[PDB]
């Protein structure tokens, strides 16, 4: 939306950018309960 | 992907009449003739 008030790349076509797959969310979730695990682990 | 079709293109790109119209006319074999060339023309002032 802000392009067309004017990223570029769905305008050139050319090349699509894809999504990692992953939600950062959901990744910073599976670090915070590792950082609980690892006082538990050692 | 799906792109708009193309429309509402825009596209960029005077001889005066009034000696014609001005001073006094010469006679018929004293014709006067003036030369336009490569000039917008307004058929309707006429």
């Amino acid at each position: 939306d802000d392009c067309m008030q004017q990223i570029c790349a769905q305008y050139v076509a050319g090349y699509k950018v894809l999504p990692p797959l992953m939600d950062v969310n959901m990744e910073a979730a599976y670090t915070s309960s590792l950082l609980g695990s690892i006082a538990g682990v050692g | 992907s799906f792109e708009a079709k193309p429309s509402g293109s825009v596209v960029e790109q005077e001889c005066d009449f009034s000696p014609l119209l001005s001073g006094t006319p010469p006679q018929v074999y004293n014709f006067k003739r003036l030369v336009f060339t490569n000039c917008n023309y307004n058929l309707t002032k006429l």
